[PDB]
């Protein structure tokens, strides 16, 4: 029918989990009126877009909300020019009428939204431009910033903004949300499993849900009809087996060049993700009672800064075997 | 197999008019249309057997009696004698035009030139003058006949409009009412609607809702009915109605415009699908 | 044709050299409406675009092998001319953002928002996917369109996007995906391939040893390995011996001369040298990075170094490769790498 | 309708005698204001200090009904290149005086979003027409401005809050909406508003929304920070004794339970670690420089995202390493 991620999408704010704060702040606010300007952050697949279309369905309805909403999103122009033109405008505009079935089954507050998703792709010029236009026309509209790295937001337009956080959603934050969708989905798995799932998608439940997907696809396929082990989980969200990283490690352990060299080579012939098996080997050597508190502080700066050389898009061959060769050396 | 016709422009120009009218309306839809040269009669049809980056999807299925053409001799090894052919619109536009010009004589068309042709021919007057035409077409199969078929319409939602002739009080007025969607640049996706009869042809823009309307009075061949469609179907439908006497618009809720022609027999129908849901 | 293209599995139970990855993709293909969004991502010429050819041909049938190439014109911010080529077959779009450079932001909104918003009913509704080769290259702003573009309309359209290395894949983007990885063929299995496209050509082989050295010299490179065997067939009269000698690509073999040299004579006009040979390398439009991953791991190659210089070696490239990351001349850190490598040999 | 508005812009000062805090630049345009003569100003500070509000209740209390065509403003949701300077701007500033008389305001709402042309237009525009018309420029970065512009301004600058100011801002909020606040609460908004009045607003609006009962029960710190989603002092103290005491891996888990136990931010964590050490007396000189150069490298990738657990030990590792230093 449809990817489970769009599938179970949350229809009201009742189906929002683990973000309490926000959720009870607009809840509150829809049985009041003076909704502020919010600016939604947290990381990726926390609950943010769910929210806020939520909220503008709980608010408005199927049928106001057409008429009530302006949504501006990074797949369309928002520069300089569109920011002054359609934006103010759009907050110029005057409230539409509701209807008398919008009247009394919706609350219709007397005001209408303006949300801006992927809002840290706007640059500085639009924000300053949307300064003054959220301000003066703070009676008649209401802003809502969302995005992922608050930083991109100028000062000015945080200020302004309620800021509501999204927590990362955890094992503990997410399991019942996974266990309803892999219940209503007729979904087998081993205990262990719907923990290893939200271990491996770290703070992401699009991530998880997409991986019980591909888990259940798998386990259907086979018509063996056996439940879905961790193994199975580990395997097909990337995570690389212990037996290869504790060959990693052990050639590490001999701090010979070439061996190591000649073992990267392999591995990376073999297609892994760098940034996966740098987090492994994080795992690996911070909690590993073998190693003293000064090898760990250098192993902790030198995976920070992989880490830091892998999210600027660098090649992942160099930056693993520098990693390895550094620490084959600590 | 043996496939040959006569038609005389002189004989039965309405019928000719009607034939030409199809070649042209079949040739704008896109290029390439399938005769099926049924026996006794002849079906061309223009469809997308779909689109991917276009948006293609308008079918044409013209419907054209035997009795039209003076000497319609079809045989062949399927069932009723029937020959289904694809050729380029564009040759057959310029055969058929060229022949309109020349009788401005009979026209004879046989099988002659896998990939076959026909033969045009015909004589000119001013002194005699021969003008022999050769369109390059392909002997399609049975079996690729097979799963060409006419897209089949529900009833439970097909409310009918008969739409004034195009000769008479309201001939212009309705052709000016149908075209009036034509003079903004904006202008994609217009949205029928019907309301029971009043016609509304509503397009939706942040600049100004505009909301044409059709005060006269309009029957039915006899709730809600709104469809939106993109506006080269429109354009086809204007083009349609111009030429066709007795037209009926068909409209299925938030589904398809089923736009029937008819000439009392010659009929046509163009089946148009929704571009966007209301 | 090429013997790449000659000998392409067009199907699903063609792709003999993988097993588990081809049963995963069986797994997706076999409900195709719930498919979600895919990323495959692996070493080069392992067969990634062959495999989603064949998740395609699986779920839409044959077919999708019919390409239609068009030339569609865009409208740039300057309002300049730029001509997008898009191969187009029926079910599926394949695009190439990376034809445009920083530019390819607005070929994601405009074109594949068109298609996205655009309906595929013909009453039944259908979703057409769309296939993006080098999701790497695109610029951290045709993918902040990327994602809500499939987020909002994933009903009508599917991305299959293939890369290498996915590090420089924004975090929304491989949220929103589903991470299939595509592993390079061991040595016996190219070998297999190998010897299969030698029957069906009547090559004349000597032995078998010829094809393993074939692919160690290939480095895991389905493509690669098969060009250099069509290559020696075609430069030894369809008759391979033990003594047909391994031919690498022009530009590995001046990347090792530079090696060679750096190793050997150490100053600023050698640093000027290797200098222009770097910009006779830029002038084959090879990108910077691989030039830099290649000079490294020829550098690291030489016997004579010892295991200090080689580290030093590593390090000065991870450190350069991330400066080449966030630069804008190539140049400039290709220069500063093989002076750090000159300074610190000696 | 003031009630179907938010805190902040429900709020808002209508009179110069409700803009708190900034006491001096009050003081002298009321005695500019008294005196008849007003210069040509330039308000400065950070955001959410009370410059808007300072200049819309300095020009209502000068024109008290004239406003509407006394007084004209443009910000940067206007257009205001070289030729708005050159038309709209002159032509205001050009024209004799509406009703009696008096001197036309042109308030400019964030001028560091203006060009350098248009400043350098509107320069011999202030110094020309400066008889019946009086500029007000409003900046938060003054190094956007062309140092002429500076030069013909007189300048204002608006300090961050002090804590009096929020506190009787505080305190007639809650007069005006039947809340209670916790004194405990209120250090805490204190702290976590930095000198700004709008944050103050927003986080007393959300504690408003989070109460059961907003007529009954109170708010203390602990509504404060579950509503703002921020650490505790004691989780900050407790993850610094963590850290800077028990061995790697304890110091680890303390980190990761202490995050999880309320679902906090590493860069909250960061940023409170910061503000206390911040306090201790270093004795080594070089454990200051490596915990700063450190931790901002860590602030910065955090800013551009990336792997939480890499990062957290990297904060645990670069505290441990500097305080090395310290023992020596
Ligand atoms: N708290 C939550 N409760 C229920 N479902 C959730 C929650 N958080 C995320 N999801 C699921 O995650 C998927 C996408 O989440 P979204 O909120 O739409 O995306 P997002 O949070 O904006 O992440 P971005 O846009 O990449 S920053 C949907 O399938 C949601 O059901
Ligand atoms: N001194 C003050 N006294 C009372 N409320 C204040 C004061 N300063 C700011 N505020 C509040 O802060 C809100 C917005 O602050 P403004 O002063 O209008 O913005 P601003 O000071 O111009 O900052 P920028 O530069 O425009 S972001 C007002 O509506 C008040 O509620
Ligand atoms: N299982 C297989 N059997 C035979 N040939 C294969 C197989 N997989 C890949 N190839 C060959 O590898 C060549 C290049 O692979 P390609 O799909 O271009 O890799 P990539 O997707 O990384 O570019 C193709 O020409 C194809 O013929
Ligand atoms: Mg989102
Ligand atoms: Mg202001």
């Amino acid at each position: 029918q449809q990817p489970w991620v769009e599938k179970y999408r949350p229809k009201n704010l009742d189906e929002v989990t683990a973000q309490d704060h926000a959720v009870t702040v607009l809840k509150k606010t829809l049985k009041s009126a003076n909704l502020p300007h919010m600016l939604f952050y947290g990381p990726p697949g926390t609950g943010k877009t769910s929210t806020i279309l939520a909220l503008t369905k709980e608010l408005y309805g199927p049928d106001l909300m057409k008429s009530r909403i302006l949504e501006l999103n990074a797949s369309d122009e928002r520069g300089i020019s569109i920011v002054r033109e359609k934006v103010k405008n759009f907050a110029r505009l005057t409230v539409s009428k509701p209807s008398k079935h919008d009247l009394e089954n919706y609350p219709c507050p007397p005001y209408k939204i303006i949300i801006l998703d992927e809002a840290d792709s706007m640059t500085a010029d639009a924000q300053s431009a949307l300064r003054r236009t959220m301000e003066t026309y703070s009676g008649v509209t209401r802003f809502c910033l969302i995005c992922n790295y608050v930083t991109r937001i100028i000062d000015p337009l945080a200020s302004r903004c309620s800021k509501f956080r999204f927590k990362a959603l955890d094992a503990s934050n997410a399991i019942d949300r996974l266990r309803f969708i892999s219940e209503q989905e007729n979904v087998k798995c081993d205990d262990g499993v719907l923990e290893r799932i939200l271990d491996i998608s770290a703070g992401d439940l699009r991530r998880g849900i997409t991986l019980l997907q591909s888990a259940s696809k798998g386990a259907q396929y086979l018509g063996d009809g056996k439940n879905i082990t961790s193994t199975q989980v580990e395997e097909l969200a990337g995570v690389v087996p212990h037996d290869i990283l504790i060959e990693i490690v052990e050639k590490v352990k001999s701090g010979d060049f070439d061996e190591i060299k000649k073992y990267v080579n392999t591995f990376m012939k073999s297609g892994w993700s760098a940034a996966s098996v740098v987090n492994q080997l994080h795992e690996y050597y911070i909690t590993n009672d073998n190693f003293d508190t000064n090898f760990k502080n250098q192993i902790s700066w030198l995976l920070f800064t992989t880490d830091s050389r892998l999210n600027n898009g660098t090649n992942e061959h160099i930056q693993l075997l520098n990693l390895l060769v550094k620490i084959s050396q600590l | 197999m043996k496939l040959k016709l006569i038609v005389n422009g002189c004989e039965a120009p309405d019928d000719y008019k009607l034939l030409r009218t199809t070649i042209n309306t079949v040739a704008s839809l896109r290029k390439t249309a399938i005769l099926r040269f049924n026996s006794e009669r002849l079906t061309i049809i223009s469809t997308p057997k779909g689109t991917i980056l276009r948006g293609d999807t308008g079918q044409l299925w013209c419907t054209i009696p035997h009795d039209v053409f003076r000497l319609y001799t079809v045989i062949s090894a399927r069932e009723l004698n029937t020959i289904t052919m694809e050729c380029n619109c564009d040759s057959l536009l310029s055969v058929f035009k060229r022949y309109d010009r020349v009788m401005n004589s009979n026209m004879t068309i046989k099988l002659q030139s896998p990939i076959c042709a026909l033969g045009i021919t015909f004589e000119e007057i001013v002194k005699v003058i021969m003008h022999s035409f050769k369109v390059p077409v392909k002997l399609l199969f049975r079996a690729q006949d097979t799963r060409i078929q006419e897209p089949m319409i529900n009833y439970i939602q097909l409310m009918m409009y008969k739409l004034p002739p195009i000769s008479g009080e309201f001939g212009s007025a309705f052709h000016g009412f149908i075209r009036r969607v034509e003079r903004y640049s904006n202008v994609n996706h217009i949205h029928l609607m019907g309301v029971k009869v009043e016609l509304k042809i509503i397009v939706n823009e942040l600049d100004w809702h505009l909301e044409i309307c059709w005060n006269g009075p309009l029957d039915s061949v006899i709730s809600t009915h709104e469809v939106i469609i993109r506006c080269k179907d429109w354009k086809v439908c204007s083009k349609l109605y111009a030429a066709f006497e007795e037209v009926v618009l068909a409209i299925s809720h938030d589904e398809s415009c089923v736009f029937h022609c008819s000439l009392d027999r010659g009929q046509i129908i163009y089946y148009i699908a929704r571009s966007k849901g209301l | 044709s090429l013997w790449v293209d000659k000998y392409r599995p067009k199907s699903l139970n063609a792709l003999s050299h993988n097993e588990e990855l081809t049963n995963f993709l069986k797994s997706l293909s076999d409900q195709p409406r719930d498919l979600p969004h895919l990323l495959l991502y692996g070493p080069n010429g392992t067969g990634k675009k062959t495999r989603c050819m064949a998740l395609l041909e699986s779920i839409f049938g044959p077919g999708v092998y019919r390409l239609k190439i068009d030339v569609r014109q865009f409208v740039t911010a300057s309002n300049r001319k730029l001509e997008l080529n898009v191969v187009s077959s029926p079910y599926h779009l394949e695009i190439t953002p990376s034809d445009m450079g920083n530019n390819d932001r607005i070929v994601i909104q405009e074109l594949l928002k068109e298609v996205a918003q655009m309906e595929q009913v013909d009453l039944a509704h259908r979703y057409k996917c769309v296939i993006i080769n080098e999701a790497n290259s695109l610029t951290k702003d045709a993918q902040a369109a990327l994602r809500r573009t499939m987020e909002k309309y994933s009903k009508n359209i599917r991305l299959i996007m293939v890369c290498d290395s996915m590090s420089p894949i924004i975090a929304p983007i491989k949220s929103r995906c589903l991470l299939i990885r595509c592993p390079a063929p061991s040595d016996s299995e190219i070998s297999t391939i190998l010897s299969d496209v030698v029957t069906n050509e009547r090559i004349q082989l000597e032995t078998k040893d010829i094809l393993k050295r074939i692919a160690q010299a290939s480095n895991g490179n389905l493509r690669v390995s098969l060009l250099m065997l069509e290559s020696m067939a075609l430069n030894n009269e369809l008759a391979l011996k033990s003594s047909s000698p391994i031919i690498k690509p022009d530009w590995i073999i001046v990347i090792h001369k530079l090696t060679r040299k750096i190793v050997k004579e150490r100053s600023v006009n050698s640093l000027i040298e290797c200098r222009a040979v770097l910009y006779d390398l830029l002038a084959h439009c090879i990108p910077a990075n691989i030039i830099l991953k290649e000079l490294t791991f020829s550098l690291l190659d030489v016997e004579t170094l010892n295991t200090t210089n080689k580290s030093s070696i590593i390090e000065y490239s991870s450190v350069f490769d991330e400066r080449l990351s966030l630069g804008n001349k190539a140049i400039f850190h290709l220069e500063g790498f093989i002076a750090k490598v000159m300074c610190c040999l000696d | 309708s003031k009630e179907n508005l938010p805190w902040v812009e429900k709020y808002r000062p209508e009179t110069l005698d409700e803009v708190y805090g900034q006491n001096e630049v009050i003081t002298t345009v009321r005695k500019f204001v008294d005196e008849g003569k007003l210069p040509h100003l330039l308000f400065y500070g950070p955001p959410g200090t009370g410059k808007t509000s300072t200049i819309v209740a300095l020009a209502r209390e000068i024109y008290g009904k004239n406003y509407s065509n006394m007084v004209l403003e443009l910000n940067a949701s206007d257009d205001r290149g070289i030729d708005v300077v050159r038309n709209q701007i002159k032509d205001f500033a050009s024209t004799r005086q509406i009703f009696s008389k008096g001197f036309k305001l042109i308030i400019l709402d964030e001028a560091d979003a203006m060009t350098n042309a248009a400043q350098n237009a509107l320069r011999r525009v202030i110094e020309r027409y400066t008889k019946n018309t009086r500029f007000c420029v409003l900046a938060n970065y003054a190094h956007k401005l062309t140092p002429a512009l500076l030069s013909r301004c007189t300048r204002f600058r608006f300090q961050p809050l002090p804590q009096e100011a929020i506190e009787r801002r505080i305190a007639n909020v809650l007069v005006h909406e039947k809340l209670k606040l916790s004194p405990n609460a209120e250090k805490a908004l204190i702290e976590l508003s930095n000198g700004d009045m709008r944050r103050v607003l927003n986080v007393l609006q959300s504690c408003k929304a989070t109460l059961d009962n907003p007529d009954e029960d109170e708010i203390s710190d602990d509504v404060i920070y579950e509503c703002c989603g921020a650490p505790r002092p004691s989780d900050l103290k407790a993850v610094l004794k963590s850290i800077l005491e028990d061995d790697w891996g304890t110091a680890h888990y303390t980190l990761n339970k202490v995050r999880s136990a309320k679902g906090l931010a590493l860069i909250d964590l960061i940023e409170g670690i910061v503000k206390i050490l911040e306090d201790y007396e270093l004795q080594n000189e070089e454990t200051r420089v490596h915990l700063l150069t450190k931790l901002a490298d860590i602030e910065y990738s955090i800013s551009k995202g990336g792997n939480d657990q890499i990062q957290g030990s990297a904060v645990i590792g670069a505290i441990k390493a500097s305080f090395e230093n310290e023992t020596v």
